[PDB]
């Protein structure tokens, strides 16, 4: 049964190493969520600092790839950082060669094509991560694009990733079934973050403090992550209505 | 590159890939070499499972390496072409740098060296081929007959056979070949070579090929009718 | 089964068993710790005295990278040396191009990406070391700990090796009892104590304490070994606390 | 254009006696009309009772002497501390010099 | 068991079996002893013969005028490592006009041995080395193991029955460290140490190999009738 | 840090089977149904947009891809493998043809180059075969309209009509009954939508169906005017609206 | 399968130990070093009576002052001999002198462990390298495929080696003459050979300071065999 | 190497090639054969830079002889000339080109026709009734333009060749020490030993 | 490391056979039958297509018969994709020979070259062999009309008539029964089709199943013509010989 050790076809037509890379995705036991506003794209993720000896400022699964692009990872941190460094390098090289900032969807495709190679070439293992890229693209507007160990990638109106992704996904599905639009009809990003946090609370059934969350916001011409105090302001507003 | 060590030692001190190459030689059609006093004759079996063959264009079993040296073989046919090509190139390269054609011993030593190299190089299997190399050295009237084999060992033979049922024809030659007085003429040498093949071949003259090599680059391949005359004369004497 | 025989193979769990086996080599090694203080970091290590024939203060385990980063590790000592040699090349090439000495978070990822790269192929073995390292840069003090998987995080206190649970418990007290922070000279003393307390797990053989430190006030932000009187003051403090 | 060669002057002299030999050299080192040093040794003990000097361009001379001295050291390692005979040394130096046949050591060597 | 097919595979308890098997080749090798004072360092090596017709395998190799080692295990691997040391000692001399520090020599051997333990295809070195030297910080003795672990010591022994010599040195530590400015007495202590690791056979003239380096003593090897003095 | 897989991962088993190619074909069988129908004045290729989530924007995931202005491709099997093949196919059409001859390759030769890439994954060291079957529809001046199928083996066959993937056996039987050599392009599109409805479970509309044609030259889609030798791409992907119009006359 | 350069649990290279088994299957080769010269002798072991036994070259010249005998897979020795000859001639070119027998042997033995995944397996042949130089006099070395070489006063390798080595144990002393050593090699060969010893299935050679390395004529060896038979019948 | 002539007559090709080998001041040899037999019915004369000439000729000889053994067949003179041209055409764009001009005289046993090819160091091939390289042609082509006929016998070809050599001996400054003449016909290659 | 997963494609069995070559020959035995028949005035290549579907566009299809140059054609049995790799190499060797010698490549030289490539894959490189058997039909001015076959081992042989692919045992017996040396192209055409008609695993032999070709020295004024038969022409020759 060496068809389960390397990336070759089993008799069923399956790549077991790709399937087991997908299982490594949930090893962190973290849930992420991404939604789009009018002018923005918000990505939130659970932050779990189990050890008191850890410096909580360094515990992050959100990455600033370029000025415009942000990336959240569901999976182990070494593979997440492998993917982050490569995406940064690709985004920089793209700008140098072609004279404009790499679009979110194009980076997602590029990383997906790299992931595909690991599923076809035997000496390379797949990375055990799901990469969710976010930006406010200058042509396409607010954008969410997600890549996985299979090399699959697709755009999203909103998305969720993690152990409890199905609960978050159905929660979001139901909201957009009501509103009948592809986005959160909201002017300020601050309120889109409040929406994201609120709908994760409802879906997961857990309350959050400022140190339980990690938030990334993409606007036109910059992507930035919120501090604990910025999140606290968000949590205060949610509680007050 | 593919670097994998295919020829390796086993616990009993055997290199199985080299020994399994000898089994490919055992499967090959019989080939025999008999040296007379002023000639060498290379006899070869042609298996009669293959009729409807075109004998004009089919690869002949005996190959000229230079105008004065020949090479027959037993084993994998495709493998033999690689050795023959390298040997032919080396024969011209020797003429080019030494201003003298190869000796039969030198050409043998080269071919044997190539065979050896494939038994301890990564990524390659041994040649499934044993050769009989025969001829005359330049400006020399002493006949030469050598044998190589997959391991890369080589040696000189008064007469020798290789291939399938080579045990039987070596038995024949061991009793019928006298060293003190070898086949004095071309006729006697060819006759002894045909006789020895007739122990194994079990058919008339289409299955036997004979090539006579004489001093000073005088190589000639016998036709079916010329060989068929020897086959007729042997069996008529045998009926007694 | 057979998923643990080759590096870079995902088991059906989603685990790389060869990396988890490298962790067992780390857990088997001697205790080593790191303490982040106000304006720097302190590193310390348990050195088991196998025999009386070992020369004291000679078999140095803590290694310096550039002039400002200290590295200490537990597990297969040569693997640690290999990783530091790489770190030195990374720190050198960074300084060559960008002039400034390598920042500690930047340096941490350079080791991190390299260690992670040894979990991507079956033709290499994972590192058999958890590495505690850090120093002072332009953004202040930083302490890191880096595992066989390539995983690393920033720490207030860090500990690895056979006496890690013992050490971790002691570090967790210091974090609770000093929220405003610990001084560099305090951290040296506490480091000595923690290695002494963590020696109960390796209690058969006696040991040799080795401490180093980077501190903006005490060492001008450079890595230095704690030597002579300051080392003996810390050994005395540690010997007093166990009794 | 960069000229890789120079002339550091000096002069050397070898004379072979019956049961002895001498190798003499002046200690002046120059460039153009300037004295660099009044005492810069040019004749060296290379071990194994061999003395050597490579007069001409001092950088190539030092390089050669350095390489020959090292050759003596490695001759000991590789051949069980065997003494390098003067004839063997000479042949070894020929190979050192000819190794740079197309970018020569600009020196006249005596041992 | 299943995890000893190559050097690149950890066992489930975090062990590298190929390294441990290389370590085993040292234990099968003949005994050699190292010890030092503040002025001198001494190698004493029991050489092994194939039979009575054969020569006794040389155990001691010179690396520079101020450094050398004794081997126990695969002699070809000792040759590779000693040659590597010779080059590094030589590089230090040629480039920096500097004799290579003995501690730094050990670091280089460690790192060379390590690369063979982490990469596929290669094997660990199957030899243990005792390096002695005299540098700018006095006399030194190192023990190299092919795992990569190098250790500075006052005295030690490696090879078959080396635990007998190692215990003796552990007792004698306070005596032999003080043998300053007296090479013959330091060698005596080494010859008396290696005697503890002997069974059946005793130290004959072509059996024993001794080397010494010190303050005003280049690394020099003594074999044959040169060591008859110490038997 | 070495690629040590310099040996084939696809080899002949005792029965004469190339296991990995057969298994690649099994992966293609699990894939969503796609089909191709050749008319007299065009070719149509079609497939179901199987949406992995309703939050996903299925417009972004193009299963039907332009290779050259006159050649289009669709697949069944593993989407990522298809995506990288389209990238190589587009590039090879330039490097090995357009940069030499100054014109795009004919359908059969581009197919041959794609087939070659897929064959090499079937024999080269350290790679598995591609887990897709492609349907390549195209037009060129001297061969006219054509439709090719390309398998994981590298084998390719020209078709009048065919289907691959999930419900291909049923779909091929359906096409055999309906196909004739006098079909107009509109008739073929109609048949394509009928055939594809059988294999589709859920919603059946312009948003869940991807459909393109190789047909007449589209000078409106060219983007420039003033060059009479360039009359515009024959490849055209039908819009969500254009599909829904034909579904009313179904 | 398993690595070519793998260690066994006892601390030995599998492939090296298995190549030693191949050498045991080889024909016998005996070397005896004396103060008058070194004698090398070999069993030829022709596989058939039609094989011209003078073409069996198991004793070989490396230089005028260095000879070599082989046992095992003798085809493997050709590249080792080639390297030795090149090493001997190259050293004479660089240093205007004969090369030491130990240095030559060391050069050959450096090839031995250049195998892995360089050549694909160790050599399947052991060499007795006999010679003379001005520093250490007459020398006999046994060069294995492990990369190790031992100097010997006398040595037997091949199929009859342990039986022959025990015989060499008793018989060798430091005052042996060259003529005595010749007969002793012939004596021990005749003991361990399957077929009866004569000038056509056994070969002698020697290396002396004056005449250098010489393979003996079959006529010369035939006289030494006849001299041996008479001296054994004599008591 | 100085003068190499070639003349194709009815049933044979005749190659004349000078015997002098001069290195600067002195004539080192006066009996040099500037030709190689490539195959039994194909002869190649050559002239050009020292060293290059022979190295090239012998290199071509080895390749044609190798072909002959491999296929047990003699390449046509046309095929041999095309091989040679390509080697020279490859050579001219090398790091160091072969400075060698050649004439290839051959008898095509299939067509029963003599053939003469003239190829220069650039790889400029031409089939001719008569050819020359270097300064020879300046004197000899006008002669051959006058006196040549395609149906000439071998003896008439040799008389015409004497007239060429006499003219070169009269009007050229260098003493080329006479010529070695060789005839290529259906029976093979032979040397005219008195000329 | 990687060694674990290496099939070792280039090794001998204990019996002295090359595993992968033997299994490739087993693969080829399931491929559609191809027949070559050499006459005094031409060669016939006949071959059976494997994938009978009514929707297969037969007139633009080529799975069996390929053109190497103007004088030489091949019939393929095995993996089509593998054959096309070798065909494009063979096409290049022919044009390299033409460029070098200014003469068309002799048939045997081209065959040997391809056969040497196939051999290489069995002796080194660690790759699987090409799962292809060729029948080479060709003409040159040395030997005239020639038939050869090569197989995955890299061994090649010359023939008067030969089959490769499926049911070669049955096919070779039928050819051996009805072939004669004085035979002509029109007779060989009939023999080829009759042989396929009996050995076919199908219920009946039709035009849509066949690829057919002839190399004649029956062109205008003593040249050689390669005719790859169109679907309609295969249908005509089936009615002419009396099979449909
Ligand atoms: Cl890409």
């Amino acid at each position: 049964g060496y068809d389960r050790h390397i990336t070759i076809f089993s008799p069923e037509g399956r790549l077991y190493q790709v399937e087991y890379a997908f299982k490594a995705t949930n090893q962190t036991n973290i849930n992420s969520l991404a939604v789009r506003g009018k002018d923005c794209t918000v990505v939130i993720s659970q932050k779990k600092v189990p050890d008191k000896l850890l410096d909580p400022t360094t515990v992050s699964y959100i990455f600033c790839i370029s000025r415009t692009i942000g990336m959240v990872v569901n999976g182990p941190i070494p593979d997440a950082r492998n993917a982050a460094l490569r995406a940064k390098a690709e985004a920089a090289e793209f700008r140098y060669k072609y004279g404009y900032d790499m679009p979110c969807d194009v980076l997602a495709k590029r990383m997906a094509n790299l992931s595909q190679i690991y599923t076809q070439r035997a000496y390379m293992r797949p990375l055990g991560v799901i990469l969710t890229f976010v930006s406010v693209d200058e042509e396409l507007g607010p954008s969410i694009y997600k890549t996985d160990p299979a090399g699959y990638y697709v755009g999203y109106k909103a998305t969720a990733t993690g152990p409890k992704q199905q609960e978050i996904t159905t929660n979001l599905e139901n909201h957009f079934k009501k509103s009948k639009i592809d986005h959160i009809n909201e002017e300020s990003w601050e309120k889109v973050v409040e929406f994201a946090i609120t709908h994760m609370i409802d879906a997961l059934g857990t309350e959050f403090s400022k140190n339980d969350l990690e938030v990334g916001v993409a606007t036109k011409d910059k992507f930035f992550t919120l501090s604990a105090e910025n999140i606290e302001e968000r949590l205060v507003a949610i509680a007050e209505q | 590159g593919y670097d994998r060590a295919l020829s390796i030692f086993s616990p009993d001190g055997h290199i199985f890939q080299v020994e399994y190459a000898l089994e490919a030689v055992k499967r090959g059609t019989c080939a025999v070499g008999v040296k007379g006093k002023n000639c060498v004759v290379l006899g070869c079996e042609r298996r009669s499972t293959l009729k409807l063959q075109d004998t004009r264009i089919t690869p002949s079993k005996v190959s000229k390496i230079d105008s004065h040296v020949v090479l027959s073989f037993s084993g994998l046919n495709a493998d033999s072409r690689i050795l023959i090509e390298k040997a032919r190139v080396e024969a011209q390269s020797h003429r080019l740098t030494l201003e003298d054609p190869v000796t039969v011993e030198y050409l043998t030593r080269y071919v044997a060296g190539v065979q050896q190299r494939y038994t301890q190089s990564g990524g390659v299997r041994p040649f499934g081929v044993s050769t009989l190399i025969a001829g005359f050295d330049p400006r020399d009237d002493e006949p030469k007959l050598y044998q190589t084999e997959p391991s890369g060992i080589y040696s000189s033979w008064s007469a020798q056979t290789i291939g399938r049922n080579s045990k039987t024809v070596r038995e024949f030659l061991e009793k019928n070949y006298d060293r003190k007085e070898p086949p004095a003429t071309v006729e006697e040498c060819v006759k002894l070579t045909v006789r020895s093949l007739l122990e194994v071949v079990q058919t008339g003259a289409k299955n036997i090929e004979i090539t006579v090599v004489k001093p000073d680059s005088d190589i000639v391949a016998l036709s079916s009718e010329e060989i068929n005359q020897y086959v007729t004369q042997i069996e008529q004497e045998k009926q007694e | 089964t057979g998923y643990d025989l080759s590096n870079s193979v995902f088991s059906p769990d989603g685990r790389n068993f060869q990396v988890e086996y490298a962790v067992k080599a780390v857990e088997n090694g001697t205790t080593s710790i790191g303490i982040k203080c106000n304006d720097g970091v302190v590193f310390a290590v348990e050195k088991l005295i196998t025999s009386k024939l070992l020369v004291p203060q000679k078999n140095v385990k803590i290694q310096v990278v550039d002039r400002h980063i200290g590295c200490v590790y537990s597990g297969l000592i040569p693997d640690g040396r290999h990783l530091v040699n790489r770190g030195r090349e990374e720190a050198a090439s960074f300084k060559k191009l960008y002039k400034t000495p390598i920042p500690i978070p930047a340096f941490a990822d350079r080791l991190g990406q390299y260690v992670q790269a040894h979990t991507l192929y079956n033709s290499v073995r994972p590192f058999g070391v958890s590495t505690i390292f850090g120093g002072v840069d332009k953004n202040g003090a930083h302490l890191y700990m880096l595992e066989p998987s390539g995983s690393y995080w920033g720490y207030k206190g860090a500990a690895t090796g056979k006496g890690r649970q013992s050490a971790k418990a002691e570090l967790e007290k210091l974090v609770d009892h000093h929220p405003e922070g610990l001084s560099a000279r305090e951290a040296v003393k506490q480091a000595a104590k923690i290695i002494y307390l963590a020696h109960e797990d390796n209690k058969e053989k006696d040991f040799e304490l080795e401490i180093s430190w980077c501190s903006l006030s005490e060492t001008n932000g450079l890595h230095k070994f704690v030597k002579g009187d300051l080392l003996q003051e810390a050994i005395d403090f540690a010997q007093k606390e166990i009794n | 254009q960069f000229n890789p060669y120079g002339d550091n002057g000096g002069t050397i002299l070898g004379i072979a006696g019956e049961d002895f030999a001498v190798l003499a050299g002046d200690t002046r080192n120059i460039t153009d009309y300037s004295i660099n040093s009044r005492y810069e040794p040019k004749v060296f003990d290379c071990g194994d009772n061999i003395v050597m000097s490579a007069n001409g361009f001092a950088a190539d001379g030092d390089a050669l002497v350095k390489r020959f001295k090292n050759s003596v050291k490695w001759y000991h390692f590789d051949h069980n501390d065997k003494k390098l005979s003067i004839n063997s040394a000479a042949r070894n130096i020929q190979h050192l010099l000819y190794g740079k046949r197309f970018f020569p050591y600009y020196v006249h060597t005596i041992i | 068991n299943n995890y000893d097919g190559d050097t690149v595979t950890f066992s489930p308890t975090g062990r590298l079996f190929q390294v441990e098997y290389a370590l085993e080749a040292i234990k099968q090798g003949s005994v050699t002893v190292g010890l030092r004072s503040n002025t001198h360092a001494v190698l004493v090596a029991l050489k092994r013969n194939a039979d009575e017709l054969s020569s006794y395998q040389k155990k001691i190799i010179k690396c520079d005028e101020h450094m050398g080692l004794s081997l126990a295990g695969l002699a070809p691997d000792a040759r590779v490592l000693s040659n590597y040391l010779r080059q590094q000692c030589n590089y230090s001399s040629l480039v920096f006009n500097r004799k290579l520090a003995v501690e730094r020599a050990g670091h280089l051997l460690c790192d060379k041995a390590q690369k063979n333990t982490q990469s596929y295809g290669g094997r660990p070195y199957g030899v243990g080395l005792l390096i002695i030297g005299y540098d700018k910080s006095g006399a030194h003795l190192l023990e190299f193991q092919p795992s990569g672990n190098v250790t500075e010591l006052y005295g030690t022994a490696i090879g078959a029955r080396s635990q007998g010599a190692k215990t003796y040195l552990e007792r004698t530590l306070d005596t032999f460290i003080k043998i300053d400015g007296n090479p013959d007495e330091l060698i005596k202590a080494g010859v008396e140490a290696i005697s503890q690791s002997l069974r059946d056979e005793s130290l004959t003239v072509d059996n024993l190999s001794i080397a010494i380096v010190g303050k005003d003593t280049p690394f020099t090897i003594y074999d044959g009738e040169a060591v008859a003095k110490y038997i | 840090m070495t690629d040590r897989y310099s040996f084939s991962l696809t080899t002949f088993s005792p029965s004469g089977k190339l296991g990995q190619i057969d298994y690649a074909l099994t992966a293609v069988k699990q894939g969503v149904t796609s089909l191709g129908i050749k008319a007299t004045n065009g070719v149509v290729i079609a497939t179901e947009k199987k949406s992995s989530s309703p939050l996903a924007m299925s417009e972004t995931l193009s299963k039907v891809s332009l290779l050259t202005p006159d050649i289009g491709a669709v697949y069944s099997g593993m989407g990522p493998d298809y995506r990288v093949l389209v990238d190589k196919s587009r590039k090879v059409a330039h490097t090995s043809y357009k940069r030499i001859y100054g014109e795009y390759p004919p359908t059969k030769l581009l197919v041959s180059e794609v087939a070659k890439i897929m064959q090499e994954a079937t024999q080269s060291g350290g790679v598995r075969p591609f887990g897709v079957s492609l349907l390549i529809a195209g037009h060129d001046e001297f061969n006219g309209f054509s439709l090719y199928q390309v398998d994981p083996s590298g084998s390719y066959f020209p078709w009048k009509a065919t289907a691959i993937g999930k419900g291909s056996v049923a779909a091929k039987t359906f096409l055999e009954k309906r196909w004739n050599d006098e079909l107009e392009l509109e008739d073929a599109i109609h048949i394509a939508l009928l055939t594809l409805k059988e294999s589709v479970e859920g919603e059946f509309n312009g948003d869940t169906i991807e459909l393109a044609i190789i047909g007449d030259e589209n000078p409106d889609l060219l983007g420039y005017t003033g060059i009479p030798t360039d009359k515009g791409p024959r490849f055209r992907k039908l819009t969500s609206q254009e599909i829904n119009d034909r579904l009313e006359a179904l | 399968d398993r690595g070519v350069s793998t260690f066994s649990p006892e601390g030995r290279l599998f492939q090296v130990e298995y190549s030693l088994e191949a050498i045991k299957l080889g024909s016998t080769a005996i070397g005896i070093a004396t103060k008058e010269g070194v004698v090398l002798g070999v069993e030829k072991r022709a596989t058939s009576p039609l094989l011209e036994s003078d073409s069996i070259e198991k004793i070989v010249e490396i230089d005028r002052h260095i000879g070599c005998a082989m046992s095992g897979l003798t085809a493997d020795a050709r590249s080792m001999i080639e390297h030795a000859r090149t090493a001997a001639v190259t050293h004479n070119l660089y240093y205007d002198e004969d090369i030491n027998v130990e240095s030559l042997t060391q050069s050959v033995c450096d090839l031995a462990l250049r195998f892995g995944e360089l050549m694909s397996r160790p050599f399947g042949v052991a060499l007795l390298i006999a010679g003379h130089d001005a520093d250490d006099g007459y020398q006999l070395f046994h060069a294995e495929p492990s990369g190790t070489f031992y100097r010997y006063n006398a040595k037997a390798i091949g199929s009859g080696s342990e039986g022959a080595q025990a015989e060499l144990l008793n018989e060798w002393h430091s005052s042996l003459t060259l003529k005595e050593a010749e007969l002793l090699v012939l004596k021990i060969l005749k003991q361990v050979m399957e077929e009866k010893l004569d000038e056509n299935n056994a070969q002698l050679s020697c290396i002396t300071k004056q005449d250098g390395f010489k393979i003996y004529d079959n006529e010369k060896t035939a006289e030494l065999i006849k001299e041996l038979k008479e001296k054994e019948a004599a008591e | 190497m100085d003068i190499i002539l070639g003349i194709r007559v009815q049933d044979s090709v005749i190659l004349a090639s000078s015997k002098a080998v001069t290195r600067g001041i002195s004539v080192l040899k006066d009996s040099d054969d500037k030709t190689r037999q490539l195959s039994p019915h194909t002869l190649m004369s050559f002239a050009g830079e020292a060293g290059d000439t022979v190295q090239f000729a012998e290199y071509i000889q080895a390749n044609i002889q190798l072909y002959s053994i491999r296929e047990d067949y003699e390449l046509s003179p046309q095929a041999v000339s095309s091989f040679v041209r390509q080697e020279l055409a490859k050579s001219i764009r090398s790091r160091r080109p072969y400075q060698v001009n050649v004439l290839i005289g051959g008898y095509d046993k299939k067509k029963n026709k003599p053939e003469l090819y003239q190829i220069d160091y650039l790889g400029t091939k031409v089939e001719l009734p008569y050819g020359a390289h270097g300064y020879s042609g300046f004197y000899t082509f006008s002669l051959l333009d006058h006196h040549y006929r395609p149906d000439m016998t071998t003896e008439e070809g040799l008389d015409l060749l004497k007239l060429c050599v006499q003219e070169l001996e009269k009007r050229m400054p260098m003493d080329f020490k006479g010529v070695i003449v060789k005839i290529v016909d259906k029976d093979g290659i032979r040397q005219v030993d008195d000329f | 490391g990687s060694r674990r997963y290496d099939s070792r494609t280039t090794i001998f069995s204990p019996e002295g056979r090359l595993y992968q070559v033997e299994y490739a020959l087993e693969s080829i035995s399931h491929a559609g039958t191809a027949i070559g028949i050499m006459a005094s005035d031409g060669i016939v290549l006949a071959a059976e297509r494997k994938v009978t579907s009514t929707l297969l566009e037969q007139d633009t299809s080529t799975e069996k018969l390929y053109k190497l140059n103007d004088k030489i054609a091949v019939a393929v049995a095995g993996l089509t994709a593998d054959a096309e790799i070798l065909i494009n190499t063979a096409r290049i060797h022919a044009q390299n020979y033409l460029k070098t010698y200014n003469e068309d490549i002799p048939v045997e030289i081209l065959v040997r070259r391809l056969s040497d490539i196939k051999q290489g894959y069995t002796q080194h490189g660690g790759l699987r062999p090409f799962g292809v058997s060729f029948i080479y039909a060709g003409y040159d001015d040395r030997y005239g009309y020639q038939l050869y076959t090569s197989n995955p081992s890299g061994n090649y042989t010359g023939w008067k008539a030969i089959s490769v692919g499926a049911n070669t045992s049955a096919a070779q017996t039928l050819l051996q029964m009805d072939y004669k040396d004085d035979m002509k192209v029109d007779d060989a055409i009939e023999l080829a089709l009759k042989t396929l008609s009996k050995t076919t695993d199908s219920s009946a032999l039709t035009y849509d199943r066949l690829e057919f070709a002839t190399i004649r020295k029956g062109a205008n004024d003593g040249e050689v013509y390669q005719k790859i038969f169109k679907p309609q022409e295969i249908k005509d020759i089936l009615v002419k010989t009396g099979i449909t």
